Formats: C-alpha cells, sequence, structure tokens
RNA sequence: UAACUUCGGGAGAAGGGGUGCCUGCGGGUGCGUAACCCGCAGGUCGCAGUGACUAGGGGGGCCCGACUGUUUAAUAAAAA
RNA sequence: GGUCAGGUCGAGCCCGGGCUCCGUGAGGGGGGAGAAGUCGUAACAAGGUAGCCGUAGGGGAACCUACGGCUCGAUC
RNA sequence: ACGGCUUUUCCGGAGUGUAAAAAGCUCCGGGAAUAAGGGCUGGGCAAGGCCGGUGGCAGCCGCCGCGGUAAUACCGGCGGCCCGAGUGGUGGCCACUAUUAUUGGGCCUAAAGCGGCCGUAGCCGGGCCCGUAAGUCCCUGGCGAAAUCCCACGGCUCAACCGUGGGGCUCGCUGGGGAUACUGCGGGCCUUGGGACCGGGAGAGGCCGGGGGUACCCCCGGGGUAGGGGUGAAAUCCUAUAAUCCCGGGGGGACCGCCAGUGGCGAAGGCGCCCGGCUGGAACGGGUCCGACGGUGAGGGCCGAAGGCCAGGGGAGCGAACCGGAUUAGAUACCCGGGUAGUCCUGGCUGUAAAGGAUGCGGGCUAGGUGUCGGGCGAGCUUCGAGCUCGCCCGGUGCCGUAGGGAAGCCGUUAAGCCCGCCGCCUGGGGAGUACGGCCGCAAGGCUGAAACUUAAAGGAAUUGGCGGGGGAGCACUACAAGGGGUGGAGCGUGCGGU
RNA sequence: GGUGGGGUAACGGCCCACCAAGCCGAAGAUCGGUACGGGCCGUGAGAGCGGGAGCCCGGAGAUGGACACUGAGACACGGGUCC
C-alpha cells in the first residue's frame, strides 16, 4: 500500500539490509546456508551408500492404492544407523536373504524424500553382494555367496 | 509532502494525454521544468509553453498536441557516461531511437541524442517517448 | 499468542478458541512438571 | 495535512501578486515604522501590529515596502522592531507555545485524570522541541538551551 | 564464587595467591619530626613467618518441621 | 663441557571455571502417519441454541456459560 | 539375390619416427574381412488401440495416475520412437522462479499494514541569485603479471592445440587539465508546504462540582382475599406469619428512555439528563506574523474494549462457578426458579480483541450526478427569528457511476488508477505460535521464536445443480380436511424369508 | 596515548619504568560457526546466483607441540633436542 521503500539514491546499505532479512525467509537458501540437510542426513551427503540388511519387511500401498511393497532394513556400515530401503523389481525380494551386504540409493521423489505411494521409504536397492539388483531380476547374473 | 516537483510535472502531462486534455498547468515551475519542456517542444512532444508570475514559484501553461505516449521522470538521477546509453535506452524505451533521454549535463540539459553528439555524459533526469 | 486468522474457519477443524485453552492447559502442565511453576 | 490531525484544512490569505506599494496608501515608510513602533510599545505581538495595520490604517503590508536601509531586503515587522531594538528576545510562536504549555501543565496537576489534556500537552511539548531544534540550528538561541517545563515558568513570567 | 530463590538470601558457597625480620620512602587526619591507620621498593633467614597462643573442614540428594523459641528437674530435646 | 645459583621461552601432567557440541537414560508429554474400532454429534442450511475473536470459569470428548466486540448472519 | 568397387579400421611386413622403444606418419601383400548398444512406448513427450500371462496379488508410478478376469499404463513376444560409442539411476549448483523481485514481486476478501499516536538516528525534501568543484561528466600520464575469454592470420590433414597481432577481463586505485546542469557545502533573497495569532460560530472531545428524570429492589402503614410467578406443557419457587394487586411514606445502587439521524466530536480504544468552572483539537473567514522550521520513522515513550489480579469501599438489577426443577436414551447445556466472584467509586497492575474500513501515513494529477453536517458569500421570502428557500467556495460524512484497475466479488477525487517518498510485514499446508533460551508481570499471562518429521495440496472469487427443521407461488384421494368400506385379532388359499 | 630507555637488521607496548584514562561498539564491538585468499570456473538473454582441489601468483604445514646450532637466507619435509 506504498511505493516499495527505500529507492534514494543514498539508501544502498537500507536496500541490501532488508534484502539480507527477507532472504531468510526462503526454505531453500536458509538450509543451504545452515546445512540443516548434512546434519540429519544418513547418507552423510553421499549419493549411495553401504550397508547389511538386518531384516525383510513389507509395507501398506497408500489409499486409494493397495498392495504389499517389500522393502528391508539395512544398517549403514558408515555411522551404524538403520533405514528402510525399496526393493525394485518382480522378484527382488527372493534375490535378499539375511545378512547380505546390499547397496542402498536414493529414490527420485520429490525434494529428496519418498516417491509414489510408499512414503516413509527414501532408499531403494541396487547391488546385492557386488551385484546388481536390476541384472539378478531380469536373470542374466547369478547371485553370489556372501 | 512535496518533494519532485519535475515527477509531478511528467505525471500530471501523461494522466492528462491519456484523458484527451489539450491544455495542461504545471505549479510549482522551476528552471529545470522549463529546461525539460524546451527539450520536448524542440522535439516535438509538445505544443507551446508559457511562464506566468503569480508571486510564487510560478505556473507553466502547457498545450498538448495528443503526441506522447509516456512521460515521466527518472529516479535516483543515474549518472551516466557517453558509452552506457543502450543499457539505459533498452529500459526506458520501446524501440532504438524511439523516444528521448532527459539528461542533465555539465553543458545543460539536453537529450541524449544531442549528448551523444557532443560526446558527454550526465544524470537522467526523465524520459519521453 | 500470535495471530493466525486462517485458523479460525471451522473448515475441518475444532474451534481455535478451545484449541488455545487446551494449549495453553498443556504448557501449564509442562511448566508444572518442570517446576517452574 | 495538519501536523497531527492528519486534516486537510485550507483556510487562509490570498495575496495578489504585487511587486511595488498600492498607490493609495496615505502613510510612507517612515510613519509606517513610527506606527509600528508605537504599537510595539502598546503591547502587541507582530502578528497584531500587522493585523491591527491592515485593519484599521489601511495598509495591505509591511513588506510591500523596500528597506531604506538595504536595498536588498524588503520591509518586516521583525526587521523594523530589531531595528528600533525591540525585537523579542526569544521567537514570538515559541513564546506562546511555552506560554500555553505552562498553563496546560498548572491545570493538569490539579485534574491528572485528564489523560485527552495530557495528550494536548505532549504534543505541544514536541511543537515546542520542533521549533527549539530549528533556532538551534540557525543560531537565534543558544547552544546550550533546553526547554525544561520548570524552568519555563520564569520564562513565561 | 554455583544450583535454587520468598530477590532479602544461599555466601566466609566452592576455589586460588600472600603473610617473618631489616633498610628506606610515600599517603590520610593532624600546628606537629605527638598518636593511630593504610601502601611502595630493596636486602635477608628457616622445613615451616595467623611459626607459640588464638583459630570454620567442605560439597551434592532425600524425609520431617517454615523460622527465633519451649518441653518430660533425675535414661527420651525430637518429626512433639 | 661437568657442578651450583639466578633470569627467560616453555612441552607434558594435575586441579578449578567458561564455551562449541556429540551419545544414552527406566519413565512421562504432545505431534504425524496409519484401514473397514468405541462414545456422542461440535461446525457447514436459521445445521435444529447463528457462527466467530478476546478474557474468565466449568465439562468423558467434541464442547457449555458470563462480559465486551465483528458479520466471515438467514428470516423479517 | 546376383555382379562389381575401395580399405577409414583389423592382420602381417619395409622405412621414418623416438635417449632407446611404443604410438603416429609414408608404402607393399590378404580380405567386407574385425566392429552397436542404452533408455522409452497413457499425458506432460516422439513412439502400438496388436497378441500371450497375472487379476486389488504381482507390480508400475519424478507429478497426474494404472492394476478388481476385455490392462494401449504390470511381465513377456513381435512392431515403433530418441540419442548413439554411448545411454540410463542417485546426490549437488544455475536456469526454470517476477517463488528473493535495484532492473523486477506482493499485503480488503487468498501468506502478509504494528490496536493507535508522539518522536531519535537513518532515508527522502519547496522557488530564485552568487561562490567552491566533494559527488558527477570529458580529456590525458602510472598501474590492475601470465594463463584463461573474443576476433583475424599462420603451423600440426581441417579441428581440438599452439604461435603472431588487435580487443576484452581483473567489478577498481592513483598523478594532472577542463566543465558547472543536478546532488553536497558556504552566503543572500522569498512564501506556496508546515507552524503562530486574531474574529464569529459547531460538536455525546476530556476532568471536576452541584442539581434532576422515570424505572427497579427492600422496609413500614392502610385496603383486600386465595392464589401469584413461570413454560411449548410443566415443575422448582413465593404465599395464610395474609402473597399477586392498589394507595400513603422511607431507604438504597446502577442507567440517562422517545427526540436520535451511512448525524456530530476524538489518533485509536471510545464519548448521549441539566447547570457552573477548567481544559484539548479541528473547520471556516483572514493583502496578519515566522520564513522550509517539512514527511516517514529502526531502537524508545505514551494512550489503550471487555475480562482478570492487589488494597480499601459499595452492592439495587443482571449474573461465570454452584444448588434445585424440567426435556432427553443420556443433557455435566439450551428452558425455568435461586445465586458467589464480577459488573459501580478511589489509588495501581495486566496491555489483550473479528482493537475490522480485515485497506499504514504525507504530496500532485485523472468525467460527473445526487443527500447530509460546519463555516463563508450572493439572491429571494419573512411572523424580522441564532427563521425559511435556491445557487456558489472550502472542509467532513454516504450512495450511484465514466475512463481506468482487478481472478472476480467490487473499488472508482474518501481509489483497491498513474507518479514522487518512508517505515512494518509475507515467501505452499501442517508441526506451531509449539520446544529450548532471553526479557517483562504478583499471577493469569505478554513479547521474541525455531527444528526433526509429515503432506499435494491447503486457500480465494464466481457458475450449474442438489439440499435447508430459509422465504414465497402452485399441485396430488397411491396428501390432508369432511365421509363410505376395510386390513392388523381366527381358520384357510397363494406368494416370500427361514429351516 | 605520552615521557625515558632496552632490544631488533629495522619503526613500533615488541618489552620495561613512570605519568594519565583512554581505545572499540546497533554504520554489528566481543563472542560463536564456517572457510586458505586471488586470477578464475558453472549457470543464466542480462541483472544475478553458486563454487573456488588440479594450472599460475601469494600464505601456511611436515604425527600434536615447544626449543635452539650452523649459515646471507631456517628455529629447517628426506639435519638436531625434549615432552
Amino acid at each position: 500500500p506504498g511505493k516499495k521503500a527505500p529507492n534514494g539514491e543514498f539508501a544502498g546499505r537500507k536496500l541490501k539490509l532488508k534484502r539480507k532479512k527477507f532472504r531468510w525467509s526462503d526454505i531453500r537458501y536458509k538450509r543451504r546456508v545452515l546445512r540443516l540437510k548434512e546434519k540429519s542426513d544418513p547418507l552423510e551427503g553421499a549419493p549411495q551408500a553401504r550397508g547389511i540388511v538386518l531384516e525383510k519387511i513389507a509395507v501398506e500401498a497408500k489409499q486409494p492404492n493397495s498392495g504389499m511393497r517389500k522393502a528391508v532394513r539395512v544398517q549403514l556400515i558408515k555411522n551404524g544407523k538403520v533405514v528402510t530401503a525399496f526393493c525394485p523389481g518382480d522378484g527382488a525380494i527372493k534375490f535378499i536373504d539375511e545378512h547380505d551386504e546390499v547397496i542402498i540409493e536414493g529414490i527420485g521423489g520429490p525434494k529428496g524424500g519418498s516417491m509414489g505411494d510408499i512414503p516413509g521409504i527414501r532408499y531403494k536397492v541396487v547391488k546385492v553382494n557386488r551385484v546388481s539388483l536390476k541384472e539378478l531380476v531380469k536373470g542374466r547374473k547369478e547371485k553370489p555367496r556372501r | 509532502t512535496l518533494l519532485d516537483p519535475l515527477a509531478n510535472a511528467l505525471s500530471h502531462i501523461t494522466n492528462s494525454e491519456r484523458v484527451g486534455k489539450r491544455e495542461v498547468y504545471i505549479k510549482p515551475a522551476s528552471k529545470l521544468i522549463g529546461e525539460v519542456l524546451r527539450v520536448m517542444q524542440k522535439y516535438g512532444y509538445i505544443g507551446e509553453f508559457e511562464f506566468i508570475d503569480d508571486g510564487r514559484a510560478g505556473v507553466y501553461r502547457v498545450q498538448l498536441l495528443g503526441r506522447i505516449n509516456k512521460a515521466g521522470a527518472i529516479k535516483p538521477r543515474f549518472p551516466v557516461k557517453v558509452s552506457e546509453f543502450e543499457k539505459w535506452e533498452k529500459r526506458f524505451l520501446p524501440a532504438f531511437e524511439f523516444g528521448i533521454l532527459i539528461v542533465s549535463t555539465s553543458q545543460g540539459v539536453m537529450s541524449h541524442k544531442e549528448a551523444i553528439e557532443k560526446g558527454i555524459g550526465g544524470r537522467l533526469i526523465a524520459y519521453v517517448y | 499468542m500470535k495471530r493466525r486468522p486462517r485458523k479460525w474457519k471451522k473448515k475441518g477443524r475444532m474451534r481455535w478458541k478451545w484449541i488455545k485453552k487446551r494449549i495453553r492447559r498443556l504448557k501449564r502442565q509442562r511448566k508444572k512438571e518442570r517446576g517452574l511453576i | 495535512a495538519r501536523m497531527h490531525a492528519r486534516k486537510r484544512g485550507k483556510s487562509g490569505s490570498k495575496r495578489p501578486p504585487r511587486t511595488a506599494p498600492p498607490i493609495w496608501v496615505e502613510y510612507t515608510v517612515e510613519e509606517i515604522e513610527n506606527l509600528v513602533v508605537k504599537l510595539r510599545k502598546e503591547g502587541y505581538s507582530t502578528a497584531m501590529i500587522g493585523t491591527i495595520l491592515r485593519d484599521q490604517y489601511g495598509i495591505p503590508s509591511v513588506k510591500l515596502f523596500k528597506d531604506p536601509d538595504n536595498p536588498n531586503r524588503n520591509l518586516t515587522i521583525t526587521r523594523i522592531l530589531e531595528k528600533h531594538g525591540l525585537a523579542p528576545e526569544i521567537p514570538e510562536d515559541l513564546m506562546f507555545l511555552i506560554r500555553r504549555a505552562v498553563n496546560l501543565r498548572k491545570h493538569l496537576e490539579q485534574h491528572p485524570k485528564d489523560l485527552h489534556s495530557m495528550r494536548g500537552l505532549q504534543l505541544i511539548e514536541s511543537k515546542i522541541r520542533r521549533l527549539v531544534k530549528y533556532y538551534k540550528r540557525k543560531g537565534k538561541l543558544p547552544k546550550n538551551w533546553r526547554y525544561d517545563p520548570e524552568t519555563a515558568k520564569l520564562l513565561v513570567r
């Protein structure tokens, strides 16, 4: 309800102060500057991580969908934190056993979180015993022993 | 309160041109306003203008010809060199050499075209197109 | 308390006055538990 | 608009554009100065002196007459008083504001519950401080001059 | 010089350094080179300088009674 | 270069007090997801006592009542 | 499929290359001989409405969405579309995003104007004249290494790469000369903005003091007998110790009925009996006075409904809590009968509201028309009234409306239009105005104020329909009203549910 | 900050004796977090935003610290001493 201020020739200090003050309302800038994601990231800013399978679980699909989604509980070697990782594939869960090391990798959801009808799951299994889960599911490669 | 008599004059001229008036009065008057009006009259944007004494700063009676699309003051009065006129032309004008940027220079008040011809800079005070 | 007039609308939510009363009761209970009285 | 009420009243004087005194003025510069001195000795302020000159003596304004002792200046009531050694010690508007602030404080000490009059007093003190700032900048008041209600009583008296 | 707090306290919380003798200066009140008190620099001795005498050990939780006070003279001083 | 004295820079160890954090702790508090549970029906129509804000007091729960206020109130 | 042709590449040799090797380069022999994968196929987005399998499972899905026995969306086969020695997946930065807005965003109803004023630094500031060149502009010396960037030519086959020249970059610093329009600084002269003063008027503006107005409650006396009150219906309650009701007196505490009006005065909150005293502000008419003294204002100060708290008074009527009577399946309520705090005065604290015009404040400009309040001017009436009617100017206060604005509702000289200023606030919905910390308060509470995690919407305006224990017009014996005969009670015929 | 010195290759509270209360700060002191600085690099039509390991210049370090000898140059990565 007025002309946007300050506009004077010698008001650069006030203009800069106003811009700096109101740039903190931007959540992206604030998170990047304060390193909030690094403070709570289980992967410690890594694109991929390695861990050990603790157990195999199934998750309800969110409404209005319905179905089982097979996932595993993985304890990261980096810091021992326990996360839940999805197992993409028609028969992926069959190829994953107990006490098997796996490579978990982010899921391409909005921002950096979950995707689809499986909230609470942010990671997916890519490699099992240094063998790719896609090739394991498609049958081109045979799972090793470890 | 009143801060920019020149900006008031240019806004009044623009409003009267939009509403279709033929004659306007500028009050209070000043020598900068007179120089600006002289430049616009030379470039053909306004008709005859006359100074009237009233025991005050004075009044300017101006005749309009319906040739102005938009006239406005430039604040802050940015200093500009000879080689920096292109960006201000892009900022304030629709096409190249369309309007005039009224600039206060050390040799007087003149349009940016005459300033470029003389090879001198100044401070942007107005724009008319 | 800061003003959030968007919360006074009753579409799919209970009354803001009673929400405020419940929150104040909770705050007093927490202070009493912490001993600040 | 107004300083505090923010109203847009426009009542005031409308002086015609003039450069010389009108030809029908009977008195001259010397008699005008003598009349100004006589009215000041009678005890009128500058505004009342000018009003009396306009009303009774038919003198439209003293400012229309050129100063005989200064070619670069026009005549003025305060200038005449100061050249005759009768100018007020402090500016008249400041004196009036201080006087009515003192009177209002005297009323308020008997009526402590008059909060509206107290706000009026606060506005009067703000005006006083504005004028004091201006006169300090212009050198019309000593650099150590300050407004204090307790010492304002002696100035009023 | 802490938690806590009734903002008064807790508190001398806790904790750390110094302390003799000799030589000579400075300061306060004072007329005073009378009397009392407070500092400074240097030298020096012992294991130890408030050298004897005089002279608190301290801190953190819980129960009860708010506190000072009174009581079974002659087995109970307390939460009574 | 040994030995005895001072004078300095000074690692390491110990004690006390600040600051930046990090891990956990039986047990409590609200918050969010959960799908086809129990109690009542608070709001949306004048929602069946118009709704709502501020303060205050009560009630298993939505909620109820008192004073001041708005219409983001239907009929008249 | 047939008949031909070369050899980039591959294979085997000779020179040249290299410190010596290797690669490369020139030449001979053989021969198409040695060489294509990755994602995708519902939209966004180019590509199939084909077939086989699963059947709310398995699965897919960045988002919207698909899958329930006729799946173009899952798996597979056959087709196809994109790039191609590359093609997918994840994290990070920029653009996308005018969702960080100097250029260049918003704040009536969607996120957002401090509840309201005074004012300090800062920022922005009226007209003219002279002086200085600090900012500003022009010219000229010393610089801001190279590489990197752009162009032309030249050398490795062209290119990448390198060389020779020109320019740019290092957001600038510094030695001098010139200019004076604007800003800054110093001086002079002004009145337009803002203040001061005078005149006649307007107003529930505020404080203090004194007189009233009915109404209501209680007490006394007289009259008069049986009910009174209250509700949809009742009941609790009052009443024989004489109630409700009428009349003659006494006492008390709140509040100022009609007139009263999108009327008036205040920064806002708020302010209606009369008279006297004190006191604040505004409008009008001013050839009056000062001479830019101005606007907004981070911190800070003052005022601030109701309610609540501390201390002392008062307490008629209402009335949180509470007690009792009703209704209901239940009714901790709505209804009724009582009633403490409170509502009232004095000295203080709290500083909160849908404190709303959901719209910060100053200035200039952009058609009008029509009410009303105050002042002034002109004209006409007059019972000569401080009276009436009409017209004009200024300042307040309403409605309709043109240009224009907006998503629209609507705003539209009292802008939510265009322009010149200043401060405050907003950056998807929750978590949350919460947790921790700090300040103020006797307390209740007030101000400041996040994260982890969760979510694809939340939110606004408007349209069609449907509904309302909303309002109106109508219609109907599968509605009623007025009537005639019946079913439902018994046996049986028949058709259902169940067994 | 000063008056007088010491020391240094050199000026200097760098240090010492004496004399005063100064110096910094809402135009963001002090404290805390992060970080080698620049030429440059990535992106965008531009304004701008983000990064600043590889090459060049400048600065630091040689397991964490503290000391010294020799030399124009070190308190010295492939010399020395102690913890």
